[PDB]
């Protein structure tokens, strides 16, 4: 089988599958010069991030062929992929944003979309305090601005 | 190290969209400038609060939502503009200012002058749902309003009318008007329960014939073969044929869509029902071989139809792409005979699966269900009397893998006990469950993904056994849904003072509730001896609700037919008055203002409002 080389920004090289590799559409475009032999690099990765994209990577296009395979009674991963997902998604913040930024780097969707709803999952049921204490944000709004916020939000069913 | 503001705006706008509950949107506009832009930017979804005569001071922000929801504003089902008014075309221009990106909208339509004056505000409009509840005005012709409707909404895609009152003259009337608008339909949503009698064979073949592009197609039909012009096995075929590119087809019996039990089931009706409808199993091969594209199918209908398996065998080689069926009143569903599959369990694409009233239906054919159907996430058996424990609990154990929503209801040998062990193979599993509170059947533990429990009890039950019947650890259930239906007007006082609200403090997680007692049917004031009027059976059913930490509360007083009233009592606001910690209450009736003020008391009460969603609603407003 067709086997790729990825080059972490810290110069150390990841040995891959290349149809697990053709999920981040940045390195399918990559792909189209010579570099795809001589070794694909990635300034912005770095190597534990590597590691969890195509750890990710891997998980879903094998459980992706193995559904492409079996015959009745065992798309079971279905949820497997879901709850390891779910345990996959289980890192610090520092973490989950460097994961955010490289898969919004390499273009892996389905990596990106999980990790956007993992902030928002953060999100929910949290006052502005709250938030602003979670994500170490400063508060800018005035208490007129405030009380005309939360006047605009009373509009809305809740 | 990075922090969440320093990610690209496409990133943060990504996740800001991640967030749908409308209370984190509110809170997380709050947080800064650069979050409340991205929160306005990135909102699609509005239910207007707030009242009408407070419309001039409508927020301009939310430009960028794309759903509009009107009709919940108040005061409930008002007339949102009046052609009597002289500045109420000026309102309409308000909200074309204030959401201008509107695709979609639901409207209360009490008024025409309302529909003709807010519609056409948007002309990108594709999706349209009208709600009303109130009487259909007065009109020379059929279908007129809604004639105007389509002069002003041309290039609509979707039409919802399921919480709409009309007559069913009034729409093939109207998409017959103008062939253009109804060509452009791709949904088309007429399951609407209040229709007195449902569509008729002819009304089904001219809306057909005018829609030729539906995906969707719901509507409440009339089957019953007493009667004149009822929907059979010509309508079926005209379905097929002049909308072969349908996805969704939801075909009920108006008796069918009751929430009233009495209405439906074949054993509640006097005699009622026990018929054959007009509808063969050939028919329903020929039909089902003219729709390729069917993903769910829905049949559900007040009479028989039998020997319907060959008919549902068609099912699974005809319609690949089909996951959902619900049927109601099909005999023959599974009959095996040795070892071989047949009729639904040929369907292994199934996803779910709603059965109700199939008399032929074993513990055989259960199990076969199970076997066949190994994808089945969703199941729902409604009243089979020869169904067992055995049969259940082997089926749920076929289905461990999948198997999340299971309801049982009505069933003669399945109890709440017999129910609660039938579920046992998937006890840690699931996720959605509905049994009967039927406690005198004759016969680890931990519910660790059940958020949901719905809850039928006749009137007059104690609650109080639930916690022995087997749901007692059940951390993660959140909602709970009660329906309380029966006649109190033949039952005698209980002997026990409360309902048994307070067996719901088991559960810790426990905050939203659905306390349905619409279907219970009393007396208003004059009770005769020993029996109890509306207001103490309100007092009964509400009792220790102060004590639970609900939020969020949806409350149906029980109505007195003879009066037709659904009232909210002294005693029965004087309880809600209790319940400090809600943060919305829908109480689904009428009840006097010194009432609705009694609520404002409450601190953290945001969501108040009386919704007369029922047919016919009040006119005193």
């Amino acid at each position: 089988a067709k086997k790729i080389v990825l080059k972490s920004s810290d110069g150390e090289s990841f040995e891959v599958e290349e149809a697990v590799a053709l999920e981040s559409q940045t390195i399918a475009h990559m792909v189209e010069d010579d570099c795809v032999d001589n070794g694909v690099p990635l300034p912005n990765v770095t190597s534990k991030i590597l590691a969890k994209v195509i750890e990710y990577c891997k998980r879903h296009v094998e459980a992706a062929a193995s559904k492409a395979e079996a015959v009745e009674g065992a798309a079971t991963s279905d949820d497997d992929l879901k709850a390891w997902d779910a345990d996959f998604m289980k890192i610090d913040q520092a973490t989950l944003f460097e994961l955010i930024l490289a898969a919004n780097y390499l273009n892996i969707k389905n990596l990106l979309d999980l990790t956007c709803q993992t902030v928002a999952d953060m999100i929910k049921g949290k006052t502005p305090e709250e938030i602003r204490t979670t994500f170490n944000i400063k508060n800018d709004f005035t208490p007129e601005e405030e009380e005309e916020v939360r006047r605009e939000n009373q509009w809305a069913f809740e | 190290t990075t922090a969440l503001n320093d990610l690209p705006d496409v990133i943060l706008s990504n996740i800001m969209a991640g967030v749908s509950d409308v209370r984190s949107r509110n809170s997380a506009s709050l947080v800064c400038h650069k979050w409340y832009l991205l929160e306005r930017a990135t909102r699609s979804a509005l239910t207007l609060r707030g009242n009408i005569r407070d419309l001039f001071m409508l927020p301009t922000c939310f430009q960028s939502t794309s759903h509009l929801d009107l009709s919940l504003i108040s005061p409930w089902g008002h007339p949102l503009t009046s052609a009597a008014d002289p500045d109420s075309a000026l309102i309409g221009h308000l909200l074309r200012h204030a959401f201008p990106s509107v695709t979609s909208l639901a409207i209360y339509a009490r008024d025409p002058s309302t529909i003709h004056i807010v519609v056409p505000q948007w002309p990108d409009l594709e999706r349209l749902k009208l709600v009303r509840w109130h009487q259909r005005p007065q009109t020379d012709a059929a279908g007129d309003e809604l004639k105007l409707l389509i002069s002003e909404c041309g290039t609509l895609k979707s039409l919802d009318l399921s919480s709409f009152y009309c007559w069913t003259d009034d729409v093939p009337a109207a998409l017959g008007s103008c062939p253009t608008f109804a060509a452009n339909l791709k949904s088309l949503n007429l399951l609407n329960s209040s229709f007195s009698e449902g569509f008729k064979s002819d009304e089904i073949k001219a809306i057909t014939k005018a829609c030729p592009n539906l995906r969707e197609f719901r509507a409440s039909c009339m089957f019953d073969p007493r009667y004149i012009g009822h929907a059979g096995d010509e309508a079926l075929v005209s379905i097929s044929v002049n909308c072969p590119k349908l996805e969704i087809l939801h075909l009920a019996d108006t008796n069918a869509l009751s929430s009233a039990r009495s209405d439906f089931d074949p054993d509640e009706r006097e005699g009622l029902g026990q018929e054959e409808a007009k509808i063969n199993a050939a028919t329903l091969i020929e039909v089902f071989s003219g729709l390729p594209l069917l993903e769910e199918l829905a049949l559900d209908l007040c009479n028989n139809v039998r020997d319907s398996g060959p008919a549902l065998e068609v099912l699974n080689s005809k319609c690949p792409k089909l996951k959902s069926v619900k049927l109601g009143q099909f005999h023959g569903i599974s009959l095996p005979v040795e070892s071989k599959l047949d009729g639904i369990a040929l369907c292994q694409g199934l996803e779910s699966l709603s059965i109700r009233n199939v008399d032929d239906l074993t513990d055989m054919g259960l199990i076969a269900i199970g076997r066949g159907c190994y994808r089945l996430a969703k199941f729902e058996v409604y009243g089979c009397k020869k169904i067992t424990v055995r049969g259940m609990r082997t089926m749920a154990s076929l289905l461990r893998k999948t198997l999340v929503d299971v309801k049982i209801a009505a069933c003669k040998k399945l109890g709440a006990v017999q129910s609660l062990k039938a579920l046992e193979p998937i006890q840690d599993r699931v996720e959605r469950l509905h049994i009967d509170c039927d406690w005198d059947c004759p016969d680890d533990k931990t519910w660790a993904r059940l958020r949901y429990v719905s809850l039928w009890i006749f009137v007059g039950q104690l609650l109080t056994p639930l916690v022995a019947a087997g749901l007692n650890d059940c951390p993660e259930l959140e909602e709970i849904s009660i329906k309380v239906e029966g006649d109190c007007r033949v039952l005698s006082r209980p002997t026990v003072r409360e309902f048994g609200l307070t067996t719901l403090l088991n559960y810790p997680k426990l905050s939203r509730m659905h306390l349905d007692c619409g279907d219970i049917n009393g007396y208003a004031h004059t009770a005769p001896s020993g029996q109890m009027d509306l207001s103490l059976w309100e007092r009964f059913y509400l009792i220790g609700v102060g004590h639970l930490g609900l939020t969020e509360l949806n409350y149906w007083p029980p109505q007195d037919r003879d009066v037709n009233q659904r009232s909210l009592s002294l005693p029965a606001a004087g309880l809600l008055q209790e319940c400090n910690r809600l943060r919305k209450l829908f109480i689904h009736g009428t009840a006097h203002e010194h009432f609705m003020m009694f609520f404002l008391r409450i601190e953290g009460l945001r969501d108040v409002q009386l919704r007369a969603d029922y047919y016919p609603a009040p006119e005193n407003d």
